[PDB]
RNA sequence: UAUUAUAUUUAUUCAUAUAAUUAAUAGGAUAAUAUUUGUAGUUUUUGAUACCAUGAUAAGGAUUAUAAAUUGAAAGUGUUAAUAUCAUAAUCAAAAUUUAUUAUUUAUAUUAAAUAUGUAUGUGUAGAUAAAAUAAGAAAUUA
C-alpha cells in the first residue's frame, strides 16, 4: 500500500550503504508543475554529486525503471550515517537510489515490482572487515609471518 | 677548549663500514631494473612513466586551441591528426591459439617478485615497435578516417569544383 | 551509594568523591521573568536592558533562559551562594541600561563594503589633476625615451629614498 | 560539499608513485603543505628520521589544523561586509529587536510578517544606505546615492 | 636585544602569528595613495564612520594594540612562520585521561548525560 | 579539479547595487533550448564523427540521451554541455540490450 | 620466559676508559660544535640562489618582462639583501601585493634543498656533496 | 604540471586490470575524453574500451556461466581469444592515450614527468630536479636548475 | 537458533556465548509487541521508522511557534530543513513551468483530448482500477518548503546552536 | 573551592603572602635564567633558520676563538677561551651578594 | 588587513552606545575571565571536525585549541586545568590495593571483632601446615631466620631446648 | 628481557619490535641526546623558553650531607667551567665526571654532552654470542 | 515541591534492586533577591577598568 | 562428471628497561560527660626469594555453503592453587640496543612548549622471502 505524508505529499523512504558510514532518506515529494529539481543534504544534486554522470545517473535510474518522469517529482537526499565532507562515491549513491527506490514504492506501490525486479530495494549485505589491532592496516593484512 | 692535536681513545674506534649497496638490506646493486624507460621506441616510451592530465591542462589546451585556431593556423591541427590516424585504426582480432602468456606455474612461490618481474619484463619488450597486432603502416587503408590533409575542413577551398 | 560503597572505611570518602563530583549547581532563569517591574515603578528589564544581558553574558543564554554553573565549591549550599551572588552581579551589571542611552548596547551592523556604483568614481576621484600630471610627465617620458631602453614609472611618479 | 582531501592519508607502507599512488608527502597533498611532515630518502628508521612524523595522530592534527586554516581563508575572503557598530537610535528597523546571540536561539528570521524570514545574521547593509546614520554629518557624502533599476520601465528586457 | 632576534625568545604567553611592526599609514588604499603613491592625493583616507568598526570580528580585540585579521590568501599560511604541533597533543581538561586508547572515566555516567 | 582556473575569490555580487547598466537576465535553458542544442550537439557530433559514430547501438536514443542530460543538468546549459560529454561513462543504460534482445527474440520469427 | 641472564660484571677499569673515552667525544664535540655553526651562519649570510622554478609560469616568462621586470623594479634590493633564501624570497614577494596570491599558487619554487645552494650553480652534485660533518640539520653550504 | 619527481613503471595489463577503480576510472575516462574533444579527435579508442569495461562492471556481480565437461576443451582457449582480443583493445588505447599527452604536453609547452618522453619536443625523458645527480636511465649528469623544454614566450 | 520472537525478549548472557530471556522461558509472541492487528507490528500503521519521524518533523514545523519554543531544550528547535527552507533567499521565488511544458500539456488536453495525470494519478495498476485517487492529486509547489534548499551558515548555525542550547532546559515552565 | 587554581582566590593570596613571608630575596636572588648564563657561550646568539637566517651575521661568530686553513676555507681548531675569559659582569648587573 | 585596534569613547560619537570592548570588560569583571592580550587577530581557527557538520565527529564545542605551540607547561594552560584533587586518580587510589578487604577494615579488627584470634594469610597459614606437616614426617632441614635474635642467641633464664632424635 | 643489564630485565618481557604511542615509554632510554643541531642548539634537548629559571639538580633545596653525582638535568653553567668542581653524572657503567670543562657547554643541559650509547663497546661484558652479533652489525672487527 | 514525597523518594536508595543505584536530579524552582546598598547598578566609574585589571592572576 | 573459479595483485633496510628492609586494630561538634586529652608486656622461628619450588585462558586457514548466517579452533603461549632451604635485587622521573617473530614519513615551502633520533642521493636495482578472493570491482587443469 502507498504510505505518504498525506498533509506533506512526500514518501519517506530509508537507504543505507555499509549499515553505518551512509545511510540516507529520500523525501520525495510529488511535483505538478513539471519542474525537474533532484536535491541532496538541502543543496543541488549536481554541486553535491560533483556534477559527475555515472554518480548522479543512479540517483535517476528508479524512475527509469518506474517508467516515470524525474520531473514530476521532488527528492531531497538526507545523511543520517557518517556525515562526510564528501559523498560523491559510489556505495554512497547506491545508498541513495535504495532510498530512492523505497520512496517511490511507498508513493506508488505498483511500482515496487520493477523496482523489486531491478533490485533497487536490495541492500548489499556487506561491510568492511572490522577494526582490528591484528591487522597491520586494520582490515586484511596480518603482520609478516617468518619461520625460525 | 684548546682542542688537543692529539686524540685518545674516540677518534681510534673501529670504523662502521658504510652500506655497501642500495635499497632493501642495503645490497640491492646498481645495475639496470625493470623500470628503466626506453627512448628508442615508440613517442610513448616503454614502459610509460605515469602521466595525470589535470584540468588546468584541459584549459590550457582549450585556450592553446582558440589561439592556434583562429591564427589561420591548421598545421598542428593536421599533425594531431596523422598522428591519431596512425594508431586508432582498429587492431585485428587475434588469431586464434595467441594469447599472453602467464607466467607458468610450480617455479616459483606463489607470493614471489620473479612472477610479476617477468610479466614487466616481458611487457617491457612488447613495445609499439612489436605491436604486430594493430595495422599500421603504408600498407593500410584507413575506410573510417581521412586519406590527406586536404580533406580536412579548414582547407575547405579545395572540394569545390 | 548502595552497593558497596554503602558501609565500611571507604563509605566516607567515597561519599565524599560522589557529592564533588555532583557539586555543580546549575542556575537557570527566564529572562522573561527578569521583564518585570521593580517596586520603584520602573519595569525592572527592557528590551534595552535584556539587550545589555545578552550581550554582556556570551554563552551564558540560551533559547531565552540564563545558565550559570557554579562549579565552584565542594559543597552544594556554597555553590549555590556562589552562584546566586554571581548571577546577582550580573543583574547589577546589565541594569546599568537603566541609566541612559550611554549604556545601551551598540548593534552589530554588517555594513557592507563600498559597491560598485561607488567605485566606479574612484578612477575619476582627481581626474583633472592626474590627467594634468599625465600630461607633464607624458613630457619628461618622451624625453626620458631617449636615455633608457624602458621608462619605468619609478622615474616618473613613483619615488623612493635612496638610502 | 567539499571535493577535498581533509584527512591525512592512514600512515602506512611506502604508497609509490604510479597510477592512483603519489608519495604519502608529496608536493600536491594539501597545497604542498606535506613539506612540514615529508623526509626525504629512505629514512635509517633506528638512527635518523623525525620521530613525529611517523606517528598518525599527531600528523593528523598538524593536517586537522591545516585545513581549519583553509576554512578560515575562505570565510574571511566571503566578506564584502564590515561590523560597524552602530548606536541602538539609528540601525535600520531590521536590528532594532531582541537578536539573539550566535549559537543561542535559532539563527533568527528578518521578519515573518513582512514575508522575509532572511538571515539576520546574514543580512547586509550598504553604506550608501546607511549614509544617513554613521556619517550623515560630514559635509559631502563620501559615496553616490545608489541608482537603481527599474524593473516595471518598458526596456528590452520586457520584449521591447 | 631581545627585539634583535625574533624566534630565540618566545615567552610562555608570546603567541602567533607574530604580529609584524607597522609601518606610517598601511590602513587602507585611500591613505595608501595618499602618503605612498600620490602624495598630493585629494581624499585623506576612506571616509570613515565617525562609530566602532568591529573590523576584527567577533574577536573582541584590546585597543590600542595593531593586530591583523584572519588572512584571505591561502598563501600567507604557508609562508608565514607557524609551526605544526609536534610534541603531545594536550587540552587542559582531556589531558586527565592521558590518551584516546585509556580514556579514564571516574563514574560510569551516560555519555549522552544531560546534567541538571 | 574543475575550478583550478576559477579565481579565489568566493565574494559576493548583486547585479542592481553593483552596476550603472541595465541587467538582462539569461536563465536557465527551457527543455526547449536544451533540446534545440543538443540536437545540435549529439547529431553534428556524429556528422564530423566527434561522437559515437560506429559504436552508435551502445550509447541510448535521442530521447533518452536527453533525458539523461537533463537530468544530470537540471536544464542547466553548463551541465547539459558537460553530461553530453560525461555520456562516455553512463554506466546504467539499457536501451542497447533492451533493443538487441527484442532483435536477438523476433529475427528468430 | 628463560631467566634472563644477568649482565655480566662491567670489567676493570672501564669505568674509567668510558670516563676518558666521553670526555675527548665532548672534547671533540666542542670543534665539531664550533665548526658547524661557522658553515650554518655563512650558509645563512650567504645570498642564495633563485627558490623558484622556472619551469612554470609566472616564472617562465623570459628573464626580461611581466613578473620578472616587477621584480627588477621593486625588489632588486631587497632580495640581495635577505640572501635569496626562499623564506624571506616568498615572504617579500607576499608582500609585494601586485601578484596577489600567486607566489604559492601559480609560483613553482624549488624543493627545500635544491633551493639551498648558494647564487649562480649549475652543478646537480652540490647538494649530493655537501659536507657531511657539519651537523646543521643540512643548513650549510 | 606538478608531479615531476620519478614514477613506477607498470605494465599495461595491471594497468588496465585496476578494471573500475583506475583503469576504468570514469572521471580518468571522462578527462582524456576532454583532451580529443579539444584537439577535434575522434575517440573512437577509448569509446571502444569505455564501452567494454561498461559491460565488465555490469557484469562483475554475476557469475561465469558454466564449463561443459569436455576433454576436446574448446570453450577455453576461445573465451581465451576473446579475453586477448578485450586486452589488445585496451593496450592500443593505453598507449594512445598516452601519446595525446606526451604531445598535448608539448602544445600546452608544460613540462612532463621526470624521464616522461616528449618526442614532440626532446628525443630522451625529461630529467630536472631529481633525487640523482645521474640520469635515470642515461646515467647522464644532470645540468641545474632543471633542464629547459620549451621556448619563453608565455 | 531461538524463537522468533520480539528480540528486546532475549537478553545476550554474560560468559555464556547464547542468548537467554529475562522473564525464564516465559514467552508473548511478536503480536503481544504491536497495536492489534498491527501492520507490520508497525507502532500506527501509518508508515514505518522513518516515516513516522518525518511526518511528525513536519507537523511540528507547521504548528512551530517561535514565542513558544523559548525556555525549551533542542525540542522546541523547529525541523532543520523545514526552518532552513523557510529561511533560503532565493527560495523565495517559486519557477514557473516551462512554456514548452504548458505548450505540450495543452496541446495534449486542449488538442488531443485527453488529460495529462500526475504520477499519484496515473493508473499504473493493471487489473482492478485505482479508485479512489490519492487526495494528494493536488499539492501545490513550493521551492521555498519543498525541495529542501538552504544556505550553509543557515546549515551551521543551526546545528551548532541546536548542540550548544541542548542543556538550556527551563524544566519547570507554567504550563 | 575545587576544580580549577581559577577559583582558589583566598588561598592564593595567603599563598603569596606566606612564601614572601618565608623566602628571602637572599635566597631567590641567584636563580639563573637561562639567558642570563647562556650569554656566556662562545656563540650567545644565532638566529634560527626559520625566519632571521637572513638576518644572521658573520660578525656573530667567534673567530677569534678559533683558527682557519686559507687552502680549503674550514676552521679547524679552537684556542682555549676557559682561560682569558674576563667577565665583567658574571652575574648581571641586578645581582648584589 | 594590518588594523589598529580602534575604540572611540561612547562620549565622541554624536549618539552615544555601549561598545563593545567596555562590555568584554564588564564581562571578564564579573566572570573572572583572563583577557589574553598576545592573542592576534589572524588566529580564530576554529576546529572544523568538531565546530563542522560535515564531519563523522562533529562535537558543537571546540574540543581541542587549535594551536600547536601548547603544552602543560604554560601558565594559559595551567589556569584552566582541572587539578586532580577528587578524581579518578584518587578513586582508584582508595580503593585499588591489592588485598580489598584491608579497603573495608584492619584485618586484625575484623578477625578480634568476627573470630577471636588475629589470623594469618592464607599464604602464611599454608607455609605453617606444611611446616607442620613436613616437620612431622622429617626433620633438620630447617633454618633459623628471625626479626630478633637475642631472644635465641640469649634464651630467658630456664628454657633448655631440647635435643631430638 | 633476555640478559638482564638491571635487575629489571629480571622483571620485564620485550615484546618483540612492539610499536610505540607517539612518546609514551616506561622507560625514557634518550639514545639522542648529544646530537648536534646546528641552528637549534638552544633548542634540541633543551628547554623550551628561553626565559626559563633553572631545572633543580641546581640548587641545594635543603641541608644535604651531600651528594655522589649530579643528573645530567641540571645545565651547564659559568660554575661549572670556572669553579672546576666535581659534577658527576650516573652514565654508564658507573659515572662521568666532567673534568675537562669549557665553556661552549655554557647554557645546555650535560645530556647533549654525555654519550648516552658509546662508539667503543668492551667485549667483556658482550656474550660470546653478542660479539660475533656486534660484528654482523659492523661494530666490532673479526 | 513536597519534602514529605521526597523523603519517600530519597529511601528508595535502600529498597532498591541488587546492584542497582540511583542518582537523584532535582530541578527545584527558587528564589534569589536582587538587591540597592549591596548590588549596585550605578553608572560606570571615572577611572576606566582596561584589559590589564583582568590579566592573569589579577582573578 | 555434477551441487562450478587462486595466477593475480599489492610487499621486504626494523631498535630500546631501573639506585634493597611487604608482619597489627585503634571511632573527635550540632549525640545527657571515659584525658581511653597522648589505648607503651621486645627479642621461638624459616618457602613464591637473586633459588628448586606441579596444574589453569594464545598464534596458527585447505573441503558441514547459501539462505533469513561471521573468513578464527583446546591441547595452551611468562607471571596463577600443596616439592623448599644460596644470597633483600622492582618504576616516585630523565635511564646502557643483540633482541628472529618488524609495514618509514620519497624533492614547492623542514625545530613553539614535560625534550623527542644526524643519516643510508644513486638504473625500484642479489638470493630467498610477506600479504590477501571479506565494499569493493579478480575468473577456470577436484582430491
Amino acid at each position: 500500500e502507498p504510505e505518504v505524508d498525506a498533509e506533506t505529499g512526500i514518501a519517506v523512504g530509508r537507504g543505507c550503504a555499509d549499515g553505518e558510514k551512509y545511510q540516507f532518506t529520500a523525501l520525495l515529494r510529488e511535483n505538478r508543475d513539471h519542474n525537474g529539481a533532484i536535491t541532496i543534504m538541502g543543496k543541488p544534486m549536481a554541486l553535491v554529486l560533483d556534477n559527475k554522470a555515472w554518480l548522479m545517473e543512479m540517483l535517476l535510474m528508479p524512475f527509469d525503471e518506474a517508467n516515470l518522469d524525474y520531473r514530476d517529482f521532488d527528492v531531497h537526499i538526507v545523511l543520517e550515517g557518517h556525515a562526510m565532507p564528501s559523498i560523491a562515491n559510489e556505495i554512497a549513491a547506491f545508498a541513495l537510489r535504495m532510498s530512492i527506490a523505497n520512496a517511490l514504492v511507498k508513493l506508488l506501490p505498483l511500482t515496487r515490482i520493477p523496482l523489486k525486479k531491478s533490485g533497487l530495494l536490495s541492500v548489499d549485505r556487506r561491510r568492511e572487515r572490522g577494526q582490528f589491532p591484528g591487522y597491520l592496516d586494520g582490515k586484511k593484512v596480518k603482520r609478516k609471518f617468518a619461520k625460525r | 677548549t684548546a682542542t688537543p692535536e692529539r686524540f685518545s681513545i674516540l677518534g681510534t674506534t673501529h670504523p662502521k663500514p658504510k652500506r655497501t649497496g642500495f635499497g632493501r638490506n642495503n645490497k640491492m646493486r646498481s645495475k639496470p631494473s625493470d623500470n628503466v624507460a626506453w627512448y628508442d621506441k615508440g613517442p610513448v616510451e616503454w614502459l610509460p612513466r605515469p602521466v595525470r592530465l589535470t584540468y588546468d591542462h584541459l584549459d590550457q589546451l582549450r585556450d592553446w586551441m582558440m589561439r592556434e585556431t583562429l591564427d589561420g593556423k591548421t598545421e598542428e591541427f593536421n599533425r594531431i591528426r596523422d598522428m591519431h590516424r596512425e594508431w586508432s585504426q582498429h587492431p585485428l582480432m587475434p588469431v586464434l591459439g595467441d594469447v599472453e602468456p602467464k607466467f607458468p606455474l610450480n617455479l616459483f612461490k606463489q607470493n614471489h617478485r620473479a612472477k610479476r618481474r617477468f610479466l614487466v619484463r616481458w611487457h617491457k619488450a612488447n613495445t609499439p615497435a612489436n605491436w604486430l597486432w594493430m595495422p599500421r603502416g603504408p600498407t593500410v587503408v584507413t575506410p573510417l578516417h581521412h586519406t590527406n590533409p586536404s580533406q580536412y575542413p579548414e582547407s575547405w577551398r579545395q572540394m569545390v569544383r | 551509594n548502595n552497593l558497596e560503597y554503602k558501609r565500611y572505611d571507604w563509605q566516607g570518602w567515597y561519599q565524599r568523591m560522589v557529592d564533588v563530583h555532583n557539586r555543580n549547581i546549575s542556575l537557570r532563569c527566564r529572562v522573561s521573568d527578569l521583564k518585570r517591574l521593580d517596586p520603584n515603578g520602573v519595569p525592572f528589564v527592557d528590551m534595552q536592558t535584556e539587550r545589555r544581558l545578552r550581550i554582556l553574558a556570551e554563552g551564558r543564554v540560551g533559547m531565552g533562559v540564563l545558565m550559570l554553573d557554579s562549579d565552584k565549591y565542594e559543597d552544594q549550599k556554597d555553590n549555590m551562594t556562589f552562584g546566586s551572588i554571581k548571577l546577582s552581579e550580573l543583574l547589577s551589571d546589565a541594569r546599568k541600561a537603566q541609566l541612559g542611552e550611554e549604556y545601551w548596547p551598540s548593534v552589530e551592523m554588517k555594513v557592507r563594503k563600498p559597491s560598485g556604483q561607488s567605485k566606479a568614481h574612484y578612477s575619476l576621484i582627481d581626474y583633472d589633476r592626474i590627467e594634468k600630471k599625465s600630461r607633464e610627465l607624458y613630457e619628461k617620458y618622451r624625453d626620458a625615451k631617449k636615455k633608457s631602453l624602458f621608462v619605468t614609472p619609478m622615474d616618473l611618479w613613483l619615488e623612493v629614498k635612496g638610502m | 560539499i567539499s571535493t577535498g582531501v581533509f584527512d591525512h592519508l592512514p600512515f602506512q607502507h611506502r604508497r609509490q608513485h604510479a597510477f592512483n599512488t603519489l608519495p604519502l608527502h608529496d608536493a600536491n597533498h594539501f597545497g604542498g603543505r606535506t613539506a612540514y611532515l615529508r623526509e626525504i630518502g629512505p629514512v635509517n628508521i633506528k638512527k635518523s628520521g623525525r620521530r613525529f612524523k611517523k606517528d598518525l595522530r599527531t600528523v593528523q592534527f598538524n593536517v586537522d589544523i591545516w585545513c581549519a586554516q583553509q576554512t578560515l581563508r575562505k570565510r574571511w575572503k566571503q566578506r564584502d561586509w564590515e561590523v560597524i557598530e552602530v548606536p541602538f537610535r539609528l540601525a535600520p528597523a531590521e536590528q532594532q529587536r531582541v537578536i539573539p546571540e550566535m549559537y543561542t536561539d535559532v539563527p533568527p528570521m528578518t521578519d515573518p510578517e513582512r514575508h522575509d524570514f532572511s538571515n539576520i545574521r546574514n543580512k547586509v547593509y550598504d553604506r550608501e544606505e546607511l549614509q544617513g546614520v554613521l556619517f550623515g554629518a560630514s559635509g559631502p557624502l563620501p559615496y553616490p546615492p545608489l541608482q537603481r533599476i527599474d524593473r516595471q520601465a518598458m526596456t528590452l528586457d520586457k520584449f521591447l | 636585544n631581545a627585539s634583535k632576534f625574533p624566534h630565540e625568545y618566545h615567552t610562555p604567553t608570546s603567541r602567533f602569528p607574530t604580529t609584524p611592526k607597522e609601518k606610517e599609514s598601511e590602513s587602507d588604499w585611500m591613505a595608501y595613495t595618499a602618503r605612498y603613491l600620490d602624495k598630493q592625493f585629494t581624499h585623506p583616507t576612506e571616509p570613515t564612520p565617525i562609530y566602532n568598526v568591529n573590523k576584527l570580528w567577533p574577536m573582541q580585540q584590546v585597543p590600542g594594540k595593531i593586530d591583523q585579521t584572519p588572512f584571505e590568501e591561502d598563501q600567507t599560511w604557508l609562508l608565514n612562520p607557524i609551526p605544526v604541533q609536534q610534541l603531545e597533543q594536550h587540552h587542559p581538561e582531556k589531558d586527565l585521561q592521558d590518551l584516546p586508547f585509556v580514556n579514564h572515566e571516574q563514574f560510569p555516567r551516560s555519555l549522552e548525560w544531560t546534567a541538571p | 579539479d574543475r575550478f583550478t582556473n576559477s579565481l579565489d575569490e568566493y565574494a559576493p555580487y548583486d547585479a542592481e547595487k553593483d552596476s550603472l547598466f541595465h541587467p538582462i537576465q539569461l536563465g536557465n535553458f527551457d527543455e526547449y533550448e536544451f533540446r534545440a542544442f543538443t540536437r545540435f550537439l549529439v547529431n553534428s557530433g556524429e556528422l564530423a564523427g566527434l561522437g559515437w559514430g560506429p559504436l552508435w547501438h551502445f550509447s541510448s536514443d535521442f530521447e533518452r540521451k536527453l533525458y539523461k542530460i537533463g537530468f544530470l543538468s537540471n536544464r542547466n546549459p553548463q551541465g547539459v554541455i558537460d553530461h553530453y560529454h560525461q555520456e562516455l561513462v553512463w554506466r546504467y543504460e539499457y536501451q542497447r540490450t533492451r533493443q538487441k534482445q527484442y532483435l536477438l527474440h523476433r529475427n528468430m520469427e | 620466559w628463560a631467566k634472563p641472564k644477568k649482565r655480566p660484571k662491567v670489567g676493570q677499569g672501564f669505568h674509567e676508559k668510558a670516563q676518558k673515552w666521553r670526555d675527548e667525544f665532548l672534547l671533540d664535540r666542542h670543534r665539531i660544535l664550533a665548526d658547524s655553526l661557522r658553515a650554518y651562519v655563512e650558509f645563512s649570510a650567504s645570498k642564495r640562489t633563485e627558490p623558484w622554478d622556472t619551469r612554470f609560469r609566472p616564472f617562465d616568462r623570459v628573464e626580461k618582462d611581466g613578473v620578472y621586470v616587477l621584480m627588477r623594479h621593486l625588489m632588486e634590493d631587497k632580495f640581495q639583501l635577505c640572501n635569496y633564501h626562499h623564506r624571506p624570497v616568498k615572504r617579500l614577494f607576499c608582500n609585494v601585493g601586485l601578484l596577489g596570491p600567486q607566489v604559492t599558487t601559480k609560483a613553482r619554487w624549488k624543493p627545500y634543498r635544491y633551493a639551498t645552494n648558494p647564487a649562480n650553480t649549475s652543478k646537480a652534485e652540490r647538494i649530493f656533496q655537501k659536507d657531511k660533518t657539519l651537523y646543521t640539520h643540512g643548513h650549510n653550504d | 604540471n606538478t608531479f615531476l619527481t620519478k614514477s613506477v613503471a607498470t605494465p599495461p595489463i595491471s594497468v588496465i586490470r585496476t578494471g573500475p577503480k583506475w583503469w576504468a576510472d570514469p572521471e580518468r575516462m571522462v578527462r582524456q575524453k576532454l583532451m580529443y574533444f579539444t584537439l577535434g579527435v575522434d575517440q573512437l579508442p577509448l569509446r571502444r574500451t569505455a564501452v567494454i569495461q561498461k559491460d565488465l562492471h555490469r557484469f562483475h556481480m554475476c557469475k561465469p556461466p558454466p564449463r561443459i565437461g569436455d576433454t576436446t576443451g574448446y570453450k577455453r582457449s576461445r573465451a581465451a581469444q576473446l579475453t586477448t582480443w578485450y586486452r589488445r583493445i585496451q593496450y592500443q588505447e593505453y598507449h594512445l592515450q598516452h601519446l595525446f599527452t606526451r604531445h598535448v604536453w608539448g602544445l600546452v609547452r608544460a613540462y612532463p614527468g621526470n624521464t616522461t618522453k616528449i618526442q614532440g619536443k626532446a628525443d630522451d625523458g625529461y630529467v630536472g630536479y631529481d633525487s640523482v645527480p645521474y640520469h635515470r636511465y642515461n646515467r647522464t649528469p644532470l645540468p641545474f636548475p632543471a633542464r629547459e623544454i620549451y621556448g619563453r614566450r608565455e | 537458533v531461538r524463537p522468533d520472537v520480539p528480540e528486546d525478549q532475549y537478553v545476550d548472557s554474560w560468559y555464556v556465548c547464547t542468548s537467554m530471556t529475562h522473564h525464564l522461558g516465559d514467552y508473548r509472541p511478536w503480536s503481544a509487541s504491536a497495536p492489534p492487528n498491527a501492520y507490520r507490528f508497525r507502532p500506527y500503521n501509518e508508515f514505518d521508522a522513518k516515516g513516522r519521524e518525518y511526518v511528525e518533523y513536519m507537523r511540528q514545523f507547521a504548528r512551530y511557534d517561535p514565542r513558544k519554543s523559548q525556555g525549551k531544550g533542542q525540542k522546541g528547535f523547529p525541523f532543520r530543513d523545514a526552518y532552513l527552507t523557510k529561511m533560503n533567499e532565493a527560495n523565495r521565488t517559486t519557477p514557473p513551468p516551462t512554456l514548452e511544458t504548458i505548450m505540450d500539456r495543452a496541446v495534449r488536453e486542449k488538442h488531443q483530448h485527453a488529460r495529462v495525470l500526475s504520477p499519484m494519478q496515473v493508473q499504473r495498476d493493471v487489473g482492478r482500477s485505482e479508485t479512489p485517487l490519492p487526495c494528494a492529486g493536488n499539492i501545490p509547489v513550493d521551492r521555498s518548503q519543498f525541495p529542501f534548499c538552504w544556505k550553509t551558515e543557515d546549515w551551521y548555525e543551526y546545528e551548532v546552536a541546536k548542540v550548544r542550547n541542548k542543556r538550556f532546559v527551563f524544566e519547570n515552565t507554567e504550563e | 573551592p575545587h576544580g580549577y587554581i581559577r577559583h582558589f582566590d583566598n588561598e592564593v593570596r595567603d599563598l603569596f603572602q606566606f612564601v614572601d613571608g618565608v623566602t628571602p630575596w637572599k635566597q631567590a636572588q641567584k636563580i639563573r635564567t637561562y639567558w642570563e648564563v647562556r650569554a656566556h657561550h662562545p656563540m650567545p646568539q644565532f638566529n634560527r633558520p626559520e625566519v632571521a637566517m637572513h638576518r644572521n651575521t658573520v660578525g656573530l661568530l667567534p673567530a677569534h676563538m678559533w683558527e682557519t686553513d686559507k687552502k680549503t676555507g674550514k676552521v679547524k681548531a679552537v684556542k682555549d677561551s676557559v682561560r682569558d675569559y674576563q667577565t665583567k659582569t658574571p652575574l648581571p648587573k641586578w645581582v648584589q651578594l | 588587513g594590518v588594523h589598529r585596534v580602534g575604540y572611540t569613547h561612547p562620549s565622541t560619537l554624536p549618539v552615544p552606545c555601549a561598545q563593545r570592548w567596555d562590555l568584554r570588560l564588564a564581562r571578564a569583571r564579573i566572570f573572572q575571565e583572563y583577557i589574553e592580550e598576545k592573542a592576534p587577530g589572524a588566529w580564530q581557527l576554529e576546529d572544523e571536525r568538531s565546530m563542522s557538520p560535515e564531519f563523522k565527529t562533529f562535537t558543537g564545542y571546540p574540543m581541542r585549541e587549535m594551536r600547536p605551540g601548547y603544552g602543560q607547561n604554560l601558565p594559559d594552560f595551567i589556569m584552566k586545568k582541572r587539578l586532580p584533587n577528587n578524581t579518578h586518580y584518587e578513586l582508584f587510589a582508595r580503593r585499588d590495593i591489592p588485598n580489598e578487604d584491608n579497603a573495608m577494615y584492619g584485618k586484625y579488627l575484623y578477625d578480634m571483632t568476627v573470630h577471636g584470634t588475629s589470623l594469618p594469610s592464607t599464604y602464611r597459614m599454608h607455609k605453617d601446615i606444611n611446616k607442620a606437616q613436613r616437620n612431622d614426617r622429617k626433620l633438620s632441614g630447617n633454618r633459623f631466620r628471625v626479626l630478633c635474635s637475642s631472644g635465641a642467641k640469649k634464651p630467658p633464664s630456664g628454657w633448655e631446648p631440647i635435643p631430638d632424635a | 628481557l633476555k640478559m638482564a643489564k638491571s635487575a629489571f630485565g629480571f622483571y620485564l618481557a620485550r615484546r618483540g619490535q612492539r610499536k610505540f604511542p607517539f612518546l609514551r615509554r616506561p622507560h625514557i632510554k634518550n639514545t639522542h641526546a648529544m646530537n648536534l643541531s646546528a641552528p637549534y642548539f638552544w633548542s634540541f634537548m633543551t628547554a623550551k623558553s628561553q626565559t626559563y629559571f633553572l631545572p633543580e639538580e641546581n640548587y641545594i633545596t635543603g641541608d644535604w650531607t651531600g651528594k655522589f653525582f649530579v643528573s645530567k638535568l641540571q645545565v651547564y653553567t659559568l660554575q661549572h667551567a670556572t669553579s672546576g668542581s666535581t659534577v658527576r653524572v650516573k652514565s654508564f657503567p658507573s659515572v662521568f665526571e666532567l673534568s675537562s670543562p669549557s665553556r661552549w657547554n655554557i647554557g645546555k643541559e650535560l645530556n647533549t654532552l654525555t654519550k648516552p650509547r658509546m662508539d667503543l663497546i668492551d667485549e667483556q661484558m658482550l656474550t660470546k654470542k653478542q660479539r660475533l652479533d656486534y660484528v654482523k652489525a659492523g661494530l666490532l672487527p673479526k | 515541591q513536597s519534602t514529605e514525597f521526597e523523603k519517600r523518594m530519597y529511601d528508595i536508595r535502600h529498597w532498591l534492586h541488587r546492584q542497582t543505584t540511583c542518582e537523584f536530579h532535582t530541578i527545584y524552582r527558587k528564589n534569589v533577591i536582587h538587591d540597592g546598598s549591596v548590588f549596585p547598578t550605578e553608572h560606570d566609574p571615572a577611572t576606566p577598568t582596561t584589559h590589564d585589571h583582568h590579566r592573569m592572576f589579577s582573578f
